[PDB]
């Protein structure tokens, strides 16, 4: 129901290649840049008011690396996605009350960091490999939703 | 873009509705939430129980905005100006959810109103209330 | 997805009063009015021309009666919707070429119906029941596409 | 809507894609095959693996058309017209696709673009390719 055997290889070579604190810093500041309604979400982060800011915001950073991180690990257990976020699944909806809908903009944002970082690397079906993960993560983070 | 016919079959359906705005707009929130949990992330703050004081009154001020528009249906983006000022650059409602509260303000509406919502009205509304969240989210970026 | 008892009650109770035949040819005369671009796979119906004859035309009015019917009949399975939806979910990608998203717009139409033709007892609950069978249904759908 | 920048910053890379436009759309469509099988759907008439003359004939007319809107960003809604028919009223493509290949082609140009591709430009290509998403289904009903 969800990451192909092979398309899992993929994945795993692709992140083998990966500095996650400089990704997760990346693509959470793109996340706020390029969907600014996102912010709502920090606003204890600091200066926010333009893409640089944005990007070299220290709390950006530190907390894209911590996010990346979680992604990272769960990496680790691709077969059981839903078990491995369900503790950070019903924080963000009890305690950080954030759409879920946000989980599926930050996958798109990150395939786009991973593309424009690794170019000609981030091929069409290692790009779908990507796809299936993220879609699998966002749905894991959001099914402890009530 | 809402046709002639569309901004009849609008005016008809909701003038329609008319005293009932309060509790039409309550109700869609509740079906809102209720069908389409990740709605109430936006409504921490509310007692979010059945009847309760604070969605009814949010009900009313969604319909009295939606009446807003229809009574300014050729000119919404300057009527809702203030509104998707809001939206944009206070509450940040990702667009998705707007077509949450529109399903649930169609539903609402085809069990309120089952004489006036024929197939072209029912068409019409959902072209409406889509106008509405396109102009409540046109400065979002 | 995750129907509890009391919901799965619900919605046989309110579909025991369903006549398939009317609601199927109202929900897919709907569907074709109210997102004209489904028209596109019934070409070979006859007039399309205006709401009236699209609700009017006994081929829509057909079709609209098998796929409601096949949607009846899979109520009866709640429990594994996949499963039971598989070999159409099949038909409808290798041979019909049916863009999934179809599915989820025929699931809200038939809400409207349903809400419409019952009033008052659809009750927010009872809307949130079928929420949950519709967007199951077309999971299960898509779930074979490739 | 488009501010100036955004049409400077999409000029600007859209200027530097250059020659390679053509190929960058057949690359974003194949993109869009494998990452969502459902766009296959409309496509049945196609050979659909890699290297497709079908696709590359067609990637070249999307990559194309994204130029000529490029060339016209200030009147998008008339030189995209013609599409727009096509689009609504015999290719009926669901509204749900644009977002898709919308994101293939963001993909593709990232995947390109190492210098010019900065936070600022993502944001504003995005925007783009979604007005012309928009007003590609403008006419839909
Ligand atoms: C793959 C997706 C995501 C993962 C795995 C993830 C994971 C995490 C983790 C591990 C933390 C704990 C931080 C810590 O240990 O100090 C956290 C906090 C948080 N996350 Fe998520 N996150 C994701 C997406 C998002 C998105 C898209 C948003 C908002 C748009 C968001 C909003 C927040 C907020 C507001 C906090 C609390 C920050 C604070 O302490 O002030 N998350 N997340
Ligand atoms: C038809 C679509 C919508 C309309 C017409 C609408 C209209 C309004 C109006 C009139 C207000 C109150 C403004 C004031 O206090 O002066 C408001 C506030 C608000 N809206 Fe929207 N809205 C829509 C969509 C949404 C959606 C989809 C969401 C989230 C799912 C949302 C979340 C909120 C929130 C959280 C507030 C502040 C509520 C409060 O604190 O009282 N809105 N909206
Ligand atoms: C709950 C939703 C649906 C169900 C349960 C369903 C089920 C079915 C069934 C049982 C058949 C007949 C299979 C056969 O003849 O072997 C069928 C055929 C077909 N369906 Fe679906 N369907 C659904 C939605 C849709 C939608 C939304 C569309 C298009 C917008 C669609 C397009 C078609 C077409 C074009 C055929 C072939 C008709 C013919 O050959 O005469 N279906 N479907
Ligand atoms: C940026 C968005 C898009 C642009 C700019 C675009 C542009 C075009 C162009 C230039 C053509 C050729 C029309 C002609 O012959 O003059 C075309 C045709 C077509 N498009 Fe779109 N398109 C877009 C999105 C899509 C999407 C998302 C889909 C489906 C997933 C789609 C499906 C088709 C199909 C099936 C054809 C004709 C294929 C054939 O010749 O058999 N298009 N489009
Ligand atoms: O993401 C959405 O569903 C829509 C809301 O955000 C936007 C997304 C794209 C655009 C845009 N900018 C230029 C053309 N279209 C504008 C806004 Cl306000």
């Amino acid at each position: 129901v969800h990451l192909t055997p092979e398309e899992k290889s993929a994945v795993t070579a692709l992140w083998g290649k990966v500095n996650v604190d400089e990704v997760g810093g990346e693509a959470l500041g793109r996340l706020l840049v390029v969907y600014p309604w996102t912010q709502r979400f920090f606003e204890s982060f600091g200066d926010l008011s333009t893409p640089d800011a944005v990007m070299g915001n220290p709390k950006v950073k530190a907390h894209g690396k911590k996010v990346l991180g979680a992604f990272s690990d769960g990496l680790a257990h691709l077969d059981n996605l839903k078990g491995t976020f369900a503790t950070l699944s019903e924080l963000h909806c009890d305690k950080l009350h954030v759409d879920p809908e946000n989980f599926r903009l930050l996958g798109n944002v990150l395939v786009c960091v991973l593309a424009h970082h690794f170019g000609k690397e981030f091929t069409p079906p290692v790009q779908a490999a990507y796809q299936k993960v993220v879609a699998g993560v966002a749905n894991a983070l959001a099914h402890k939703y009530h | 873009v809402l046709s002639p016919a569309d901004k009849t079959n609008v005016k008809a359906a909701w003038g329609k509705v008319g005293a009932h705005a309060g509790e039409y707009g309550a109700e869609a929130l509740e079906r809102m939430f209720l069908s389409f949990p990740t709605t109430k992330t936006y409504f921490p703050h509310f007692d979010l129980s059945h009847g309760s004081a604070q969605v009814k009154g949010h009900g009313k001020k969604v319909a009295d905005a939606l009446t807003n528009a229809v009574a300014h249906v050729d000119d919404m983006p300057n009527a809702l100006s203030a509104l998707s000022d809001l939206h944009a650059h206070k509450l940040r409602v990702d667009p998705v959810n707007f077509k949450l509260l529109s399903h649930c303000l169609l539903v609402t509406l085809a069990a309120h109103l089952p004489a006036e919502f024929t197939p072209a009205v029912h068409a019409s509304l959902d072209k409406f209330l889509a106008s509405v969240s396109t102009v409540l989210t046109s400065k979002y970026r």
